């Protein structure tokens, strides 16, 4: 006895292979199954959509799924392996003396800039079919080392920093490797973080001392603001608003233009540092003796707290990637690189490889398999697919 | 609305002087050595159910200070001031403390909290 | 081609399930296809798995779900997608109740949905009776005789009795009768009490009272004390229907269980913020919590763990309560201070819906228990707005 489920998947099936390019079989399955014509005319090509469907749920729950159509096999459920997700060493980079203290991708995912510790930046280009990378360029005259790098939106122009109580900062252009204005204000100043302006002609810096300037390229100072110990700034993309965080365990937007302030985030505990996603609604920032920490900012809500990263004094960074920006990736203090998918906050891999403790970790943003790794035993890890 | 009203525990605790709602305790005081306007005023650490107004830079006995004035969150009424940014070095212990004046709170005591039984 | 040949390897082996032979075996003899690789050997019951599958995904993507027969794999129609009736969403108001002469600070329903308790500042408590063939509220009785204003009402098990409170520092509550609108005891032990906090005994003749002083009482139906404890701080109470447990949270952040007839303490919840209000689902299983200056959490009573955690709202100045409610409890709503009504569906975080209307803060949100398209919301400026499916 065949009841009212069996005839649907039978008159499904009986449409679809009419429409394959057979008539037989159809008509020898009506005769048996002795049901044919809402019960009066099916929608058209029913079963390839429940199977397109059936595919769709396949695919959202693959876990390891940083891939970039009836090509799939239908015998067997659609998985992504982890061997094709980076986690596995594909170069080594010595090339720097003393000592790696940040590490930064390209807008375009063409170059990496490595500073050391030493008084170099080394520039690295990456070949786009082999997927290798090779020393290009070499920029001589920190004195003091290298902390941070700041690319600029077109990458044309990269800007550095010092270590803290350093009061100068260095603007190369890539193109031809030569120097730009080397800025210097005062003296007795303290410049230690770097953000530029979307339109490529501006950028903001400031200190611990209590230093908080908008300049332009040749150098002048255009707003200064007082009364802020800034640890990372980020201006926004409407190209007005700046967030920086303080030593209050907090952060605030400012506007120049209007001079105004407002409140975004509060916490409990220092903030080394923190980075935005592409669209600007997420803040992800790493919590000194804790995890790392992901901030809704339009809703002002704390979202997730991933543990495993072991970081107590030093200044430590962490990134967003992924194919949509589903995961995250953090170095720690005891010698290990950590990836967290953000739908739980127990780690899905944990690299080794580095002799000593690691400090900076990139993705690739135009490629979502490379990662990038500086640590200070003075070498940078290149990490891939396994082969 | 109805305002939502924290509690800090303790024994010794403070309140305002005006509504009696708690401020702080004993536990978080810092230095007792400090003038304001209408007498001796105290310097604490943590200080809940406040309200802020706008940073206003002015000169006080040690150099310059940007600061903000604090007030009653029931019955606004002025309880002192916060410090947001001070200009000499030596004198950056009180950045982020709070001071309330000794004749606008008054002391009462407070009972044991109960200590859980850990179950 | 090959996907082909998949498609009719698996429908081959789907019919030969069902009783037919014949048809499976000309089709097999025409196509020229045949049936652990799987070339070897085929899975079984794949295409049963497959249009699984496909449900579950139409399921999944549908708004308004109802998850009532969730269980029934199979009894769903597979000519047609699946989308659920969002008649009956309350997103349209069609009452405006301004009656009370100051602001309004709580609402609550009957227990059945018969009648609507409305407290406010102005001192005084009214009553709405419902119609049920029309579903229009009208005033049936007025209680008057509070001083501060009421800021927290609790209903009797049967509906008899209800017993308001008023807001800090008050030291004293009313417990009226309802059927006769008469005042039968208003309780008070100190002039320097303070009760804010009520919950009722599932039996209905026994209540405790609490609040942020220290006091945590048990007291009768005539005012009568019964039971007293001391060294907590409360700030919200609800019974468990056991009738021997009474769960309280504190202002240390925690949602603790006590026993007072063996004077027994455990631990539960344990928060990273202040919290304001919390109401326990219909089983005793689940609890929603309002966290200040954060959004609204759900936590488990029984696994001690964080379920979801619900954003959008803003709170932390006031003080903002909400509450369960739909067709067996799938929705989440409640209030904000930027002058809007929120509502959750139970499987994600972001809102659903957004109720725009009132031109000042929403405090309260009730949804009636026993009519799943009706709610309240009570608001800062003098109003109670009623809201049922649109037109
Ligand atoms: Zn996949
Ligand atoms: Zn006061
Ligand atoms: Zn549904």
């Amino acid at each position: 006895r065949l009841s009212q489920s069996d005839e649907d998947v039978i008159r499904l099936i009986g449409q679809h292979l009419n429409g394959l390019g057979l008539n037989q079989t159809v008509d020898l399955l009506m005769q048996e199954s002795g049901c044919r014509l809402p019960s009066v005319m099916l929608p058209p090509r029913r079963l390839q959509t429940l199977l397109r469907q059936a595919v769709e749920l396949q695919r959202d729950r693959c876990l390891y799924h940083n891939t970039k159509l009836d090509s799939v096999s239908l015998l067997i459920d659609h998985v992504c392996s982890r061997r094709q997700f980076p986690c596995y060493t594909q170069q080594i980079l010595t090339e720097h003396c003393n000592e790696v203290w940040f590490c930064k991708f390209s807008n375009d995912g063409t170059k990496l800039a490595t500073g050391s510790k030493d008084t170099t930046v080394i520039i690295w280009q990456v070949d786009p079919d082999t997927h290798l990378l090779k020393l290009l360029k070499t920029l001589e005259g920190h004195a003091y080392g290298v902390s941070y790098i700041a690319w600029s939106p077109d990458d044309n122009y990269l800007v550095a920093c010092g270590p803290d109580d350093c009061s100068e900062l260095w603007l190369w252009n890539v193109q031809t490797g030569e120097l730009r204005t080397k800025m210097s204000q005062s003296h007795e100043d303290s410049l230690t973080s770097v953000a530029w302006n979307p339109d490529g002609k501006r950028f903001v810096t400031g200190g611990q001392r209590g230093q908080f300037y908008q300049c332009d390229l040749d150098g002048n100072l255009l707003d200064s603001w007082e009364g802020v110990r800034v640890q990372c700034l980020w201006c926004l993309s409407d190209g007005k608003t700046v967030l920086a965080s303080d030593t209050h365990q907090r952060i605030r937007g400012y506007n120049f233009e209007d001079l105004t302030d407002r409140n975004i985030v509060q916490e409990d505990h220092p903030i080394m540092s923190f980075t935005i996603s592409k669209n600007g609604r997420l803040a992800l920032l790493n919590v000194a003796t804790q995890g790392v920490h992901l901030w809704d900012l339009q809703d002002r809500v704390l979202v997730r707290k991933y543990q495993g990263v072991t970081q107590g004094f030093y200044t430590i960074h962490s990134c967003f990637g992924g194919h949509n920006e589903d995961f995250i990736a953090s170095g720690s203090e005891d010698h290990k690189v950590y990836i967290w998918h953000k739908r739980s906050e127990l780690p899905i891999a944990e690299l080794t490889g580095h002799t000593r403790t690691v400090n900076c970790v990139s993705w690739n943003p135009q490629i979502p398999s490379m990662m990038a790794s500086a640590s200070d035993d003075g070498t940078v890890r290149i990490w891939g697919p396994a082969p | 609305g109805r305002i939502f009203l924290d509690h800090i525990g303790g024994t010794r605790l403070f309140s305002c002087a005006n509504c009696d709602t708690i401020l702080t305790n004993r536990s978080e005081l810092i230095s007792t050595r400090f003038t304001g306007a209408t007498g001796r005023a105290f310097l604490f650490n943590k200080v809940v159910n406040l309200q802020y107004s706008e940073v206003q830079d002015r000169v006080m006995l040690t150099g310059r200070h940007m600061v903000r004035d604090v007030s009653c969150k029931n019955c606004n009424s002025k309880l002192g001031w916060i410090y947001e940014f001070a200009t000499e070095d030596s004198q950056r212990y009180k950045e982020g403390r709070v001071i309330l004046e000794r004749a606008l709170v008054r002391e009462s005591e407070g009972f044991e909290e109960h200590v859980p039984s850990d179950n």
